[PDB]
């Protein structure tokens, strides 16, 4: 768990080094203008051609049984070649992978059970025989086997946007605050365009924003200083043009 | 022992300010004029889905888990030198807890530091949505021993702590060294229609399901209806039990042996088999589990064995595994 | 809400003895 | 070839404890669980159990279950097998044997390819 | 437990005779059978997998074949290095019981 940090995607992205780097509900690029309450890092190493199932919707041994991900998944998934570092001379069965369980995972549910899988009405009395097999099995990473079977590392970050209070924000520097005067203001990922003002609406410690009827945030609470802001929106109106002819 | 609940057990749903509006929501509240449970050693409790706790500085913590054996992390609340102390740890625990029970610590994965809090009651509310552990509280005064408190009053929300631990059963905690009290209800998913003054706190709340009157309230968005005739919801009987009516015949499908074939066709000569009358048991076909590519489209692999099809074609080929 | 807190239920078109009750053309009041 | 050499036979009084090894040489344990199995003198074959190395899972059969322990060392690829509270019942030839136990491997039925040498454990 | 029974217990053979050695179990298991070749002083061959599938490295004069409970080993052609002890194994479940063999003797 990653939190109150200035998460400098910009840096991590235009390395050259990462083979995928997919996200979802997110643009890749735009990650450094916004804020985010707590990101999770989840990380393991899975065979080429399996990386294609960590992705929201998919289906499979890994995405069933090992790593599932939500069907309104917002975040980023990220892997690379580890072919060199984890891949051992003479075959690499370090790593194992599930193939058995009673139901699918549910989304970022995590099983590390070793109980043998009864796939039969026979009771498996603690060792593996017939309609009782062995849950995991140990990848054959080989430095001769094709590039979609070689090794690869994998990183999911998960990001949440809930109505709670911002902690890892891109490092953007903060400006000073211009009050009484049409603004396009981005307090803490929330944006808009309006004029700031003082006031009287006393928020309880625990709130951030202040929301309306409609789909627009009515007053927010700054930080570093704590202050309430009235967001209306910038004076506007129809124009009418009287002609005698 | 039982009381009852009245319009207590209100906490703000979303945290996000609002004023002179009424707002329905739909989440896990405590529903009204409810029987809640009055303990007055201290018992198991099942947690569910949300637990209202209320107490009238003896009780002190508070204890979760699932099976509170130090086999499984165990949510601990505890008030120590005016600092209040949160941890997961895996415990060992007493029979009756009272120091003891923070034996073991080990296998560690969070633990958090926070300021005190505890004629006047102490209203508490723990919720654990997606795994989130989300604590509420107020205190406020009493002068009725009796029953609990008739009237209306919100609870203010206090933290939110990323734990992420299955819970089931909890207890309460007394000072270690005829007893003290405390009432426990059960949350419930029922929508509440909640009413935001000018300053920004809950007055009144309806329960939309309690009453045919408050789901008038409740549909009407409005807490005084006008005499008149209004609709609310729908009738609709349920369901009381499935039955399953299907032809007499107990043909196997040649399935098995189409997998289990010696000798397989080439790939540009793939073999193709009709296979209609016939029960398939596609049971034995997963749980014959020896596959390293199972991917259905158009069907969910899990539920092709709850239809039925007009007929199967089964075309069968071997290939280079690229 | 200004007069009584007393209602009534009305079933459209069901006729009732799924679950005083008076029967109408226009269902179970 | 992968194959297993085994410690030398060993003599040790009844009441303490034993402690023979298996080395594979001229290979690793690449996904191969180790088996033990026993011999009475002029006796046959009786299986106890096994270890998988990789996650340090060991299954011991019912009768000797309690005072026997089979550990393996994944990174030498070198298993030990120690047993306490002998018995003179105990006297035997013990064999490590590499066996199967991943669902890939199904059509070997978890039989053994390679057995080493064994180790004679003498109890009196 | 599962009760596996050889069969014969012990035969007597010369150099080139053919040789049948049948194995059952108490109860069906499939294709769970596994055979051994054990020598005085030394560990046992496995020779016969899968209750047909000749294993590597075995010369091609022994054969397995049987269906249900009942399987049999046959040596086509008794070598001076054939005189052995012979087992079937059961793999179904645990334990692994191991037969009390048969002696082969010239
Ligand atoms: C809101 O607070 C002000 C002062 O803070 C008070 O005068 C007013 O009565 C309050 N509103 C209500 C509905 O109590």
């Amino acid at each position: 768990r990653i939190s109150n940090c200035v998460a400098d995607y910009s840096v991590l992205y235009n390395s050259a080094s990462f083979s995928t780097f997919k996200c979802y509900g997110v643009s890749p690029t735009k990650l450094n203008d916004l804020c985010f309450t707590n990101v999770y890092a989840d990380s393991f190493v899975i065979r080429g051609d399996e990386v294609r199932q960590i992705a929201p919707g998919q289906t499979g041994k890994i995405a069933d049984y090992n790593y599932k991900l939500p069907d309104d998944f917002t975040g980023c998934v990220i892997a690379w070649n580890s072919n060199n570092l984890d891949s051992k001379v003479g075959g690499n069965y370090n790593y194992l992978y599930r193939l058995f369980r009673k139901s699918n995972l549910k989304p970022f549910e995590r099983d590390i059970s070793t109980e043998i899988y009864q796939a039969g009405s026979t009771p498996c009395n603690g060792v593996e025989g017939f309609n009782c097999y062995f849950p995991l099995q140990s990848y054959g990473f080989q430095p001769t086997n094709g590039v979609g079977y070689q090794p690869y590392r994998v990183v999911v970050l998960s990001f949440e946007l809930l109505h709670a209070p911002a902690t890892v924000c891109g490092p953007k520097k903060s400006t000073n605050l211009v009050k009484n005067k049409c603004v396009n203001f981005n307090f803490n990922g929330l944006t808009g365009t309006g004029v700031l003002t003082e006031s009287n609406k006393k928020f309880l410690p625990f709130q951030q924003f202040g929301r309306d009827i409609a789909d627009t945030t009515d007053a927010v609470r700054d930080p570093q200083t704590l202050e309430i802001l009235d967001i209306t929106p910038c004076s506007f109106g129809g124009v009418s043009v009287i002609t005698p002819g | 022992a039982y009381t009852n609940s009245f319009t207590r057990g209100v906490y703000y749903p979303d945290k996000v300010f609002r004023s002179s509006v009424l707002h329905s929501t739909q989440d896990l509240f405590l529903p009204f004029f409810s029987n809640v449970t009055w303990f007055h050693d201290n018992p198991v409790l099942p947690f569910n889905d949300g637990v209202y706790f209320a107490s009238t500085n003896i009780i002190r913590g508070w204890i979760f888990g699932t099976t509170l054996d130090s086999k499984t992390q165990s949510l601990l609340i505890v008030n120590n030198a005016t600092n209040v102390v949160i941890k997961v740890c895996e415990f060992q625990f007493c029979n009756d807890p009272f120091f003891r029970v923070y034996s073991s610590a080990n296998n560690c994965t969070f633990e958090y530091v926070s300021q005190p809090f505890l004629k006047n009651l102490r209203e508490f509310v723990f919720k654990n949505i997606d795994g989130y552990f989300k604590i509420y509280s107020k205190h406020t005064p009493i002068n009725l021993v009796r029953d609990l408190p008739q009237g209306f009053s919100a609870l203010e929300p206090l933290v939110d702590l990323p734990i992420g631990i299955n819970i089931t059963r909890f207890q309460t905690l007394l000072a270690l060294h005829g007893a003290a009290a405390y009432y426990v209800g059960y949350l419930q998913p029922r929508t509440f229609l909640l009413k935001y003054n000018e300053n920004g706190t809950i007055t009144d709340a309806v329960d939309c399901a309690l009453d045919p009157l408050s789901e008038t309230k409740c549909t009407l968005k409005s807490f005084t209806v006008e005499k008149g005739i209004y609709q609310t919801s729908n009738f609709r009987v349920q369901p009381t039990e499935s039955i399953v009516r299907f032809p007499n015949i107990t043909n196997l499908c040649p399935f098995g042996e189409v997998f289990n074939a010696t000798r397989f066709a080439s790939v540009y000569a793939w073999n193709r088999k009709r296979i209609s009358n016939c029960v398939a048991d596609y049971s034995v076909l997963y749980n014959s589990a020896s596959f390293s590519t199972f991917k259905c489209y158009g069907v969910s692999p899990t539920k092709l064995n709850d239809l039925c099809f007009t007929n199967v074609y089964a075309d069968s080929f071997v290939i280079r595994g690229d | 809400t200004n007069t009584s807190n007393q209602v009534a239920v009305l079933y459209q078109d069901v006729n009732c003895t799924e679950v005083n009750v008076f029967q109408t053309r226009a269902g179970c009041l | 070839q992968v194959q297993l050499v085994q410690s030398g036979a060993e003599v040790k009084k009844p009441g303490s404890s034993v402690k023979v090894s298996c080395k594979a040489s001229g290979g690793t344990f690449s996904n191969y669980a180790i088996s033990w199995v026993r011999q009475a003198p002029g006796q046959g074959l009786e299986w106890m159990g096994r270890i998988i190395p990789i996650l340090g899972i060991a299954n011991y059969a019912q009768k000797f279950q309690g005072r026997v322990t089979i550990t393996a060392d994944k990174s030498t690829s070198t298993a030990y097998m120690e047993l306490s509270s002998l018995r003179s019942e105990d006297t035997a030839v013990y064999y490590c044997a590499r066996g199967y136990y991943e669902a890939r491997h199904y059509y070997y039925y978890y039989a053994m390819d390679v057995w080493g040498q064994g180790t004679a454990v003498t109890v009196s | 437990d599962i009760q596996m029974t050889q069969s014969p217990s012990s035969l007597s053979a010369s150099v080139g005779d053919r040789v049948t050695i049948t194995c059952r179990a108490s109860q069906s298991i499939s294709s769970y059978l596994s055979w051994y070749q054990q020598k005085p002083g030394k560990a046992p061959k496995l020779l016969i997998y899968a209750a047909s599938s000749l294993q590597s490295g075995v010369p091609s004069r022994f054969s397995g074949s049987g269906s249900g409970t009942d399987f049999t080993l046959t040596i086509t052609s008794l070598q001076p290095e054939d005189f052995a002890t012979y087992y079937c194994q059961q793999s179904y479940s645990t334990p692994r019981t191991f037969g009390q063999g048969t002696k082969v003797e010239i």
